[PDB]
């Protein structure tokens, strides 16, 4: 709570944990808090301070009840995935084998197994967010997440598979906070679901209206079962403490492959109608292809872009809007695809990249998912052949979904896809790592 | 209410200074010289412990300290522990 | 300390009301002086032998009494005394 | 009233100052660039009719008033009219929109024809024909040329990259990325017949006047902002560029308006600026269908950015909907589609800033970055006179881009564009002298680039500069500057030196181009000399006169020396700095048009005294009063800065005046002497026979040789020094005491014999030189450098011993040499404390003899030592003996101010106003004065760390006279001696002294 403002915790969410303990002895018990401790309290931090939390709540338990031997043999250990030391620990012949399987994964080069290693040594079912709100018993959820997703997409199926009542409200002017706090005071007389759609935005409202609003609805217990979640960002505006502490907390931690995302985007697509011509869809098809792999190198960094960049729905609408322009514009030659290149690359997308080393790689990016006569490849597996002259514009739309269904993403994707090298992935592995592995020795010492 | 920020008048009110009379009791704050009742009390509250108060009031003033602290963790769950380990005894 | 007034004081005006009165002062005692600075150096004088001043400071360790110790004026002119601590016996 | 009205138009316009009317009729309008606009119908008034009536009418007519002046002039030039023609009868916007609409129009037949080189020379044609235009024009149609010749000179350079493309697809993509403007001949409705093209979207020009701006130089990063701008606009969406100030952000959005004919107004942001007005202001542009430009929204308090940051989005999000109506300010007002808003983000500490969250999804972020320079230089290039403007571009910015890498990183280095600008800027009055050519631009080059570049660097640019470009061998005004410069140091007692000629002639070269100089350079490097010495050469070959202010920068406050306001009555007094001017300006009642006026600033500079003249640093040339006023300053009138350091200043500082950096001391250790010697020797002319001071000269000259001394100086670094001074700046020190030692015993030397005379020469000269390197020393460290001196000064001469003295009888004249003799003090029982009791001792004799015999000399004096040490006491008692000097005493404190020396000298000292001196500010008794300054090193400096208080009593040393502070006039101190006593500056409590004050003191560290 100290390094983020989201991972605050009071002394009462701590005892309401230990209470659910119960409900070689004091041995047992002992493991059964560590257990549902990382049960209740892994769901409102993030990827990182998960496994922060692994490898330390793991030492804070084997440190009292193992060896001074297996002490010193984890913490060499330890040492090697951080940059502290490296070493290789004490052997000894069936002394220890969970440690001496740890010790092959940290070996074998391979970074993110052994920092899952000490998850999976909890012996814990980690919470899935229906699981946690089922359990949840309070009317009030703030999940928190990376600019890059929105868990707005997740609640309406959690919303769907138990208990149905979905309404989604953007915050937007005057106009969605006005409808918004008729919608809020109707809801939980009614017992429908609500949501909040990135409220850090119009926070200003929050301290006077719903920070009043909930802490008052403590007959909102007593209204019928209604529950109201709120979206936040966690690269953003800072919520009010008090708020959050009585509110509980999530983080939506679930990124999507490059595939599914081509699949996610092209998906909606169809719904927009039909206005422009054939060939067309194979452009927006292209676009699907080339925004699913600039996010997919967003999220890799350094190793990947300079810094991270966010890229929106919105950058891919300015895009499409670019394309159906050109194509508006021009004949149906496919020769236009010079200065499509250009103004995707450096105006639509390149706008927001300030470092010139960034602004070389979009533009590489659309070298390849742009210019490309008969066959492109946009990924090793996968071909797209551009526009039959049969010209039927229902059987592209089915022929480039059957493109995507044909394929599946492989194991290497972020170096065989996007086509930056196999070894900056490994050393990005490596770094993050050694900032999960310092922060836990940091911590040990700490206390 | 505010105990971190503290002025120097009060100052002959935290130290139990007075000039006697008759019947009346004065104290001096600052200037003007103000009659005591007795019938008066003073309480200082604070709320951040990262507020360091002055040496002066410190040494004339009774800490106590109304903290729900992590130490206090320590004794709650022996009292949560024990109710769902000796209810016979707890009860008792 | 350093010197044995405030220079700021007893400046523009205020410098010639302060020395006319020191004139009127200095005739009443029965001394007049021939120049403009054997007057001055009469009031600093005077100063120096009827003001004492005692500073008392309880943590020497605290940076803002630290300044008081250093500062070299006070330094040089004070007499600086321990008392930092009750001994078992005083006890 | 009516006319009363034209006031309150430039501010609901933007574009236009005042009304013109025929009274009953209104002929047309002027913009406040001073362009005549005249309309087609004049609008008729009677007296019983409303303002918004009438204005209504002329917002319109102004509109269609444009596109008459357009259509005419666009069909003119269509019918093959030379642009010269047209300039003289049309105003500038619409000349403008005419000649985009055709070129674009012969532009897009001739992508299909690939005739371009047919169209290009055609359009050089019309380039240079617009130059020679523009020299023989009335200033107010110079505006319009030089506005129209950024227009052509785009035109040109597009069709030149046209030209060269490998392809017809390849001309294809550059056209589309240029801003094509297109008319439809095909429809009514004119006022929306004119459109603009890019990236392929379309933005209707509306036909608001704009009268004749400053147009910027089109770049490829210019278009490429326009080409962001109309991407964002086209699909409902607000426009914003976040990136490093400087960047010209905002003058893009104004600039991308007038391509499109429209005025934007532009918020100046947490100016002081109310949030009631901004609001009413956004209400307006709704209406209007305006564009509004956020000049550094960044800069907003908390409060108030909520506020506006949510109004905002109201509007954006009216847009991307297109509500007819849209509620802001708590009221239903109607809103033009029209309407746009822009945002500059300007970075803060933390990092380039962000829109407020809303805003996200409302506008379209861009990083503006400093333009690649070579488009810049070349266009420029094209504008004085080209030659070839494409390989000097190239080859120029190779140059600096060459030495940035080549040479050292140094602080005040400045390789960016601003410098080339700077070169290209000098390069100018240069053409004049010889030629649109390269070698023109090498002189310039070296004019700008070489005066602040030091010694390693300085081969790295002539290597490079013939590496790049060879122009040429010989210099003009070679050589009559120079004698005209060897000819004032010769009088002056300086010698011209490789190095003292160079930064003379460095100088020279720059007070012509440049009216704010730069001198940085050590303590004792030449500047005052330099700059004394080439203002006095030029009138002897000009024959103007030459009226210097030499004025401590920071001895004053900003209030002392620009003009201070008092917050209630509002009343204003001169200063320094303005008040000297009013002179030259307000009232030139001498001769002040033929002399040359010089205001020298002595002291350390910083940001907050220059940014309160940076409007004369500017290319304005006009002074900015806190209330009330600009005056402006003339081309005689010149402003020079000598210090000693940078650190303080900002690279936009130094870029807009010229900087002159003093690598090493203009001077050799020799040639010091014998100025200083001669120097010394004219003091005594005034008060010592000619017979006297001719024997005394000679003597000097034979027994002290530079050979012996070069050892001695060399020994002297070779020595641990207290309040450590350098080698050179310590000469003084010397010649000031031996010359006065010899005059000292000069009665003796008319009868002495001939060989002992050079041993009580040469003993003297041993003895000055002894406390002038060593006598900051240990004294452990004396007695060791006693032997060094003795050992490279003639074997057989006198030497020097620890105690060492010459002695002269009572009553007899004599000569003999004794060392060490005590009086003997006897004192009672109630004198045991007193503040002035000395029990002499075998040293304090020795030090009051050598801190006495300053004095004589008149060098100012420190004594530094441990506390104890008897620094005060020796200074005190060697003076409360003698008649000659009275002492008068002031402690300093860590904060002390510069009126407190005066007012204890006031107490002592007396104003005498003889015509001789103006002011004069001797002693108040007849002999001679000495304040004794004790802890001198403890006074603490200005934030940016500058010790005012030691830097007036370097004023006082050096210059002699100083400035009153509320009078605001120069009075000269006349036989005053500043003396002060501090402890080691590694102790507590202790401030560094700078270099600059010290080397005017003899250090004695006892």
């Amino acid at each position: 709570g100290q390094f983020h403002w989201f991972y605050g915790i009071s002394i009462g969410q701590f005892l309401s944990c230990f209470k659910r303990v119960f409900i070689t002895r004091v041995d047992e018990i002992l493991w059964l808090l560590y257990q549902e401790v990382y049960c209740q309290f892994s769901t409102a931090l993030d990827k990182k301070f998960k496994m922060i939390m692994a490898m330390t709540m793991f030492c804070l338990y084997k440190f009292d009840i193992e060896s001074e031997q297996y002490k010193e043999a984890v913490l060499t250990m330890i040492g090697v995935l951080s940059e502290s030391s490296d070493g290789v620990p004490k052997l000894t012949v069936d002394t220890n084998n969970d440690l001496r399987y740890l010790w092959d994964y940290v070996t074998t080069k391979s970074y993110i197994s052994a920092l899952n290693w000490f998850k999976n040594e909890f012996f814990v079912d980690e919470w899935n967010i229906a699981d946690v709100v089922a359990n949840s018993d309070n009317n009030y959820f703030t999940m928190a997440s990376e600019r890059d997703v929105d868990g707005t997409f997740k609640l309406i199926e959690l919303a769907k598979a138990s208990k149905e009542s979905l309404k989604i409200i953007p915050l937007g002017s005057i106009e969605n906070l006005n409808y918004a706090q008729e919608e809020i005071s109707k809801s939980k007389i009614e017992g429908g679901w609500i949501l909040l759609q990135n409220i850090q935005m119009s926070l200003s409202w929050v301290k006077t209206y719903l920070h009043k609003h909930v802490e008052e609805t403590k007959a909102a217990e007593e209204h019928e079962k209604f529950k109201m979640f709120m979206t936040c960002h966690l690269t953003g505006d800072k919520l009010p403490a008090p708020l959050l502490q009585r509110t509980d907390r999530f983080v939506y931690e679930d990124i999507p492959g490059i595939l599914d995302t081509v699949k996610d985007l092209w998906g909606s697509q169809f719904f927009t109608g039909k206005i422009s011509g054939v060939w067309s869809v194979y452009c927006t098809f292209l676009l699907s292809w080339f925004h699913a792999l600039i996010t997919a190198r967003t999220r890799l960094v350094p190793h990947g872009f300079s810094k991270k960049y966010y890229f929106n729905d919105c950058d891919f609408q300015f895009a499409s809007v670019y394309l159906e322009n050109v194509l508006a514009t021009n004949s149906t030659n496919n020769i236009p695809w010079a200065q499509v290149r250009d103004h995707i690359a450096t105006i639509v997308y390149g706008g927001k990249i300030d470092e010139e080393k960034d602004l070389e790689v979009v533009a590489k990016l659309c070298a390849h998912v742009f210019c490309g006569s008969d066959n492109l490849q946009i990924v090793p597996g996968v071909r797209i052949p551009q526009p039959l002259l049969q010209q039927s514009e229902e059987e592209e739309r089915a022929r480039l979904t059957a493109i995507l269904s044909n394929t599946i993403e492989p194991a290497d994707s972020l170096s065989s896809w996007l086509q930056l090298p196999r070894e900056s992935i490994l050393n990005y592995e490596r770094l993050q790592a050694k900032e999960v592995a310092s922060s836990t020795e940091q911590l040990l010492q700490e206390m | 209410q505010d105990g971190e920020f503290f002025d120097p008048i009060i100052s002959r009110l935290i130290s139990r200074e007075f000039n006697h009379a008759g019947n009346r009791v004065t104290v001096e704050i600052g200037d003007h010289e103000v009659d005591v009742s007795g019938d008066f009390k003073l309480f200082i509250h604070s709320c951040d412990p990262s507020g360091d108060i002055p040496i002066f009031l410190r040494s004339r003033v009774r800490l106590v300290h109304f903290v729900t602290n992590k130490e206090s963790i320590e004794t709650r769950i022996f009292d949560i522990t024990l109710t769902e380990e000796n209810a016979e005894m707890q009860r008792k | 300390l350093a010197n044995a007034d405030i220079p700021d004081l007893f400046q523009g005006e205020e410098y010639d009301k302060l020395l006319n009165n020191l004139r009127n002062k200095t005739r009443s005692l029965g001394l007049l002086l021939d120049t403009e600075q054997e007057l001055y150096d009469w009031f600093v004088g005077e100063i120096a032998k009827n003001l004492h001043v005692v500073f008392t400071i309880c943590d020497p360790t605290n940076n803002k009494s630290s300044a008081m110790i250093s500062s070299p004026a006070l330094f040089n002119r004070c007499i600086i005394n321990w008392m930092g601590d009750w001994d078992t016996k005083t006890m | 009233h009516h006319d009363q009205v034209s006031k309150f138009m430039k501010k609901m316009f933007g574009s236009i100052e005042s009304i013109i009317f025929l009274e009953d009729f209104i002929t047309g309008v002027r913009s406040v660039e001073g362009e005549v606009l005249n309309l087609n119908e004049k609008i008729e008034l009677k007296d019983s009719i409303q303002a918004q009536e009438w204005l209504n009418i002329l917002d319109t007519e102004i509109k269609l008033s444009v596109f008459t002046q357009f259509r005419d002039c666009l069909g003119q030039i269509k019918d093959g009219t030379d642009i010269e023609v047209v300039v003289s009868k049309y105003i500038f916007q619409a000349i403008l929109l005419s000649a985009q609409v055709m070129w674009t129009e012969l532009v897009e037949k001739c992508l299909q024809t690939n005739q371009f080189s047919k169209y290009w020379k055609e359009v050089d044609m019309k380039i240079k024909g617009l130059l020679d235009k523009l020299n023989k024009s009335s200033d107010n149609v110079k505006k319009k040329i030089e506005a129209l010749l950024v227009e052509y000179l785009h035109f040109n350079n597009v069709i030149g990259q046209l030209k060269n493309c490998s392809t017809k697809e390849e001309a294809r993509l550059l056209w589309a990325k240029v801003q094509k403007f297109y008319q439809k001949n095909d429809t009514l409705d004119d006022l929306n017949s004119v459109f603009i093209s890019q990236s392929g979207y379309l933005l209707q020009y509306k036909f608001e006047y704009i009268g004749i701006p400053e147009r910027l130089i089109y770049t490829p990063l210019l278009l490429i902002g326009f080409a962001t701008l109309t991407d964002s606009l086209h699909q409902k969406y607000g426009g914003c560029f976040f990136g490093p100030a400087g960047t010209g952000k905002t003058e893009t959005v104004k600039a991308f308006g007038q391509n499109l004919g429209r005025v934007v107004v532009v918020f100046n942001c947490d100016d002081s600026f109310d949030y009631q007005v901004l609001s009413r202001l956004l209400v307006g542009i709704t209406q209007i269908g305006a564009w509004g430009c956020f000049d550094e929204f960044n800069r907003l308090d908390e409060k108030v950015l909520s506020a506006v940051s949510a109004n905002i989005q109201q509007i954006q999000n009216g847009l991307q909907v297109g509500k007819s109506h849209i509620t802001l300010l708590e009221e239903e007002t109607p809103l033009s589609p029209h309407t746009a808003v822009f945002i500059t983000l300007n970075p803060g500490y933390n990092g380039r800033s962000e829109l407020p969250e809303n805003l996200k999804k409302s506008f379209r972020e861009f990083s503006m970055k400093s333009p690649q320079s070579g488009t810049i230089a070349e266009m420029i290039l094209q504008i004085m006179g080209f030659e070839d403007s494409k390989s000097l571009a190239s080859k120029i910015v190779h140059f600096l881009e060459l030495l940035s890498s080549k040479c050292s990183s140094m602080n005040h280095y400045h390789f960016g564009l601003r410098t080339l600008k700077g070169v290209l800027r000098n390069c100018s009055p240069l053409i004049s002298e010889f030629g649109e050519g390269e070698k023109t631009v090498v002189e310039s080059l070296k004019r700008v680039i070489l005066p602040s570049l030091g010694d390693t660097d300085e081969l790295v640019f002539k290597d490079e500069l013939s590496k790049i470009f060879d122009s040429a061998g010989t210099p003009l005004n070679s050589k009559a500057i120079v004698q005209c410069l060897k000819d004032a140091g010769q009088r002056s007692g300086f010698s011209m030196s490789e190095e003292f000629l160079k930064k003379c002639m460095q100088f020279y070269y720059m007070q012509k181009t440049q009216q704010a100089l730069i001198l940085v350079g050590k303590a004792g490097c030449g500047k005052t000399a330099t700059w004394k010495t080439v203002i006095d050469a030029m009138a002897i070959f000009d024959g103007h006169a030459n009226v210097v202010y030499v004025i401590d920068t920071k001895v004053l406050t900003k209030e002392s020396l620009y003009g201070s306001m008092l917050k209630a009555t509002l009343e204003w007094r001169d200063g320094l700095f303005t008040s000297i001017l009013r002179r030259v300006n307000d009232d030139i009642t001498g001769t002040f048009k033929n002399s040359r006026i010089w205001v020298v600033f002595d002291s350390d500079l910083d940001p907050e005294y220059v940014e309160a003249m940076n409007s004369v640093l500017d290319d304005n040339k006009i002074l900015t009063l806190p209330n009330g006023e600009r005056l402006p300053i003339p081309p005689n009138f010149r402003i020079l800065f000598e210090t000693d350091n940078l650190d303080h200043t900002t690279p936009a500082t130094i870029t807009r005046c010229g900087l002159l950096w003093f690598s090493t001391d203009v001077c050799s250790i020799s040639s010091k002497i014998d100025h200083l010697l001669n120097k010394s020797y004219e003091a005594l002319d005034n008060k010592l026979s000619m017979f006297e001071l001719d024997k005394l000269k000679d003597l000097i000259s034979d027994s002290f040789d530079m050979a012996s001394l070069t050892n001695i100086f060399t020994c002297s670094n070779d020595l641990v020094h207290i309040l450590g001074v350098r080698t050179f700046n310590k000469l003084e020190t010397a010649v000031q005491l031996a010359v006065h030692l010899i005059s000292s015993y000069r009665q003796w030397f008319q009868n002495l014999d001939d060989k002992s005379l050079k041993d009580v020469i040469t003993l003297l000269i041993k003895r000055s030189l002894l406390y002038a390197l060593a006598g900051d020393s240990t004294g452990e460290s004396q007695r060791a450098f006693i032997q060094t001196i003795n050992t490279y000064f003639g074997h057989d001469s006198q030497e020097l011993s620890d105690y060492s003295t010459i002695v002269i009888a009572n009553d007899k004249l004599s000569f003999s040499s004794f060392c060490s003799e005590i009086p003997s003090v006897s004192l009672e029982a109630h004198e045991v404390m007193r503040p002035d009791i000395v029990i002499p001792t075998i040293d304090t004799i020795k030090h009051e003899k050598i801190f006495y015999d300053l004095l004589n000399s008149k060098r100012g004096i420190i004594l530094c030592g441990p506390p104890g040490s008897g620094k005060t006491m020796i200074m005190n008692n060697a003076l409360r003996n003698s008649s000659l000097y009275d002492v008068v005493g002031i402690n300093f404190s860590k904060d002390t101010t510069t009126e407190h020396i005066l007012s204890a000298l006031h107490r002592h000292t007396n104003y005498v106003t003889t015509s001789k001196g103006l002011t004069l500010l001797p002693k108040s008794d007849i002999k001679n004065l000495v304040l004794f300054c004790d802890e001198i090193n403890l006074p603490k400096l200005d934030k940016y760390g500058s010790q005012n208080v030691v830097l007036f009593l370097r004023q006082l040393m050096e210059k002699q006279g100083f400035w009153k502070t509320p009078e605001n006039k120069w009075v000269t101190i006349e036989r005053i001696h500043i003396v002060g006593a501090c402890n080691p500056p590694t102790d507590p409590g202790r401030i560094p002294m700078s270099e600059r004050f010290t080397r005017h003191a003899a250090i004695l560290y006892l």
